[PDB]
């Protein structure tokens, strides 16, 4: 998940369908 | 469902769809066609 590279170099990562115990960290549905 | 198959969730939950059908229905009852053309 990214804003544009013209806007920031920060990114976030989604592990689709994976529970966080198996992988700042947040458990979405 | 596990041979590399996955099912992804929809962007809008059933509760978000039901808020949209409620808003459409409450607009239709209280304000006629006007909420489609501009302000209710
Ligand atoms: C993730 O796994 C842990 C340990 O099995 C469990 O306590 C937790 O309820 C799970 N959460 C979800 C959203 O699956």
């Amino acid at each position: 998940i990214t804003p544009g590279t013209n806007t920031s170099n920060q990114v976030a990562v989604l592990y689709q369908g994976v529970n966080c115990t198996e992988v700042n960290v947040f458990q979405t549905r | 469902k596990f041979n590399g198959l996955t099912v992804l969730p929809p962007l809008l939950t059933d509760e978000m769809i039901a808020q949209y059908t409620s808003a459409l229905l409450a607009g239709t009852i209280t304000s006629g066609w006007t909420f489609g053309a501009g302000a209710a």
